[PDB]
């Protein structure tokens, strides 16, 4: 089957500084990449989680990518900055939703 | 002509009119189609599309399709087919577009498992073909003999095999930029067949040395920018005589081995900014190839980073410290 996302990017706010964190959880996926902007990130740059569900036989996979304050304020588009999560199964892909990251200040 | 759709001096303007389907009401003599900016589905295809043969250019950006669309027609040269969620390429589709000559599928959600077997290489007259942003894991295996741009870039692309690139003598322009490409991942001569070919880009990759084996019969620019090259080989710029552009910056390159550049006669640009230059007595013959160099040859980018001696200052201007 084409993969299910157990958990999605949700929508992330950089206050004080302190960089963001984008999760990423998808079931069954041998293969998971972060494509911010329209853009693929670098592999290098992913947190990578894979492990065998207690469920099925079936392969899960976790990942991980920081977006600093200094990656949103360089990225001069029409929109805001954004990053989806594309899975890989056996027999297809699945996207995930377009998660926002906004610079908030207080 | 439609009901909701507008038509003017023999062009179809359907686009910005949020139509579920494609329309039935297409006249005979028709130049340009356009079929943009709506919420067209893979279903909504009339057979009766495919029977006007007046129509060489088709706009179908920003829709709702799921895979290439049928009944499309049949002698249509230009398709726009990008900012849709296309995941599934069929081979029958592309059967029936027999004088297709450009076709864009940009920003797309296209995997490897999406193309069937020798789909492209059913559109015999595809000259470019632009499979930008999309979710691709490899370079397809059947592609068009008559191709001259493939532009595979910003893709999900680790492995090529020596069979993707089988009787493409024609191609000139190779962009697999911004890829999971390794050295490893390449097959051995997967690229030496490729004899018309005029420029090849590979940034923002992952290769630790220049791919081996390329074909300078025709080749003028070579991009090897932003890849984690750590050494280049004393074959790797051998027999490619016919180059003008060459840029080797944004990499780990520490030092480069001495007659690299001596087979590249006919040279004109070299770019090698942000790279960890070790500034010893393996530079020196750098240092004199700089300097005996002709004016023609613009070299950018030789400056030392190690060591702290030696650091900030450019190769060309320097003086040795050793024999």
């Amino acid at each position: 089957t084409l993969p299910h996302f157990i958990e999605e990017p949700e929508d992330a706010y950089i206050i004080k500084s302190n960089p963001i964190a984008l999760r990423c959880k998808a079931r069954p996926a041998m293969q998971i990449f972060f494509k911010c902007n329209g853009e693929w990130v670098h592999q290098n740059e992913h947190v990578s989680e894979e492990s065998l569900d207690e469920s099925s036989g079936l392969k899960v996979r976790e990942v991980f990518i920081n977006v600093t304050r200094q990656q949103v304020e360089d990225f001069h588009g029409p929109e805001d900055y954004w990053c989806q999560c594309v899975a890989w199964s056996h027999l297809g892909t699945s996207k995930s939703r377009k998660a926002s990251v906004r610079i908030a200040y207080l | 002509c439609p009901s909701v759709c507008r038509c003017d001096r023999n062009f179809v303007y359907c686009n910005e009119r949020s139509l579920t389907s494609v329309p039935l009401g297409i006249p005979e003599g028709v130049t340009v189609l356009y079929l943009h900016n709506n919420q067209i589905n893979n279903a909504g295809f009339p057979a009766e599309l495919h029977n006007v043969q007046s129509v060489h250019t088709v706009y179908l950006y920003g829709n709702q399709l799921d895979e290439f669309p049928m009944n499309l027609p049949k002698n249509v040269r230009v398709l726009h087919l990008q900012e849709n969620n296309i995941q599934t390429i069929s081979r029958a589709a592309l059967a029936q577009l027999l004088k297709l000559e450009e076709l864009h599928l940009d920003d797309n959600s296209i995997s490897t498992v999406g193309v069937e077997d020798g789909a492209f290489r059913e559109a015999i007259s595809l000259k470019l073909l632009f499979l930008s942003k999309n979710h691709l894991s490899s370079v397809p295996v059947g592609l068009p003999v008559d191709l001259q741009e493939l532009r595979v870039d910003e893709n999900r692309i680790a492995v090529i095999s020596d069979m993707a690139f089988q009787n493409l003598t024609s191609l000139e322009r190779l962009i697999v930029d911004g890829n999971l490409l390794t050295n490893k991942g390449i097959a051995e001569g997967t690229f030496s067949h490729l004899t018309k070919l005029k420029e090849f880009s590979i940034v923002r990759n992952s290769l630790s040395h220049p791919p081996p084996d390329l074909p300078g019969t025709h080749l003028i620019r070579l991009y090897l920018q932003d890849n984690q090259i750590n050494h280049i080989p004393l074959t790797a710029f051998a027999n490619l005589r016919k180059l003008e552009r060459l840029d080797i910056s944004n990499n780990q390159l520490r030092m480069l081995t001495q007659g690299v550049f001596d087979h590249l006669s006919n040279l004109k640009q070299l770019t090698a900014r942000n790279n960890p230059w070790f500034c010893d007595c393996s530079i020196k013959w750098v240092t004199e190839w700089l300097k005996y160099i002709p004016s023609s040859l613009n070299v950018r980018g030789f400056m030392c980073q190690g060591p702290e001696q030696v650091r900030g200052m450019a190769v060309r201007e320097l003086n040795m410290s050793c024999p």
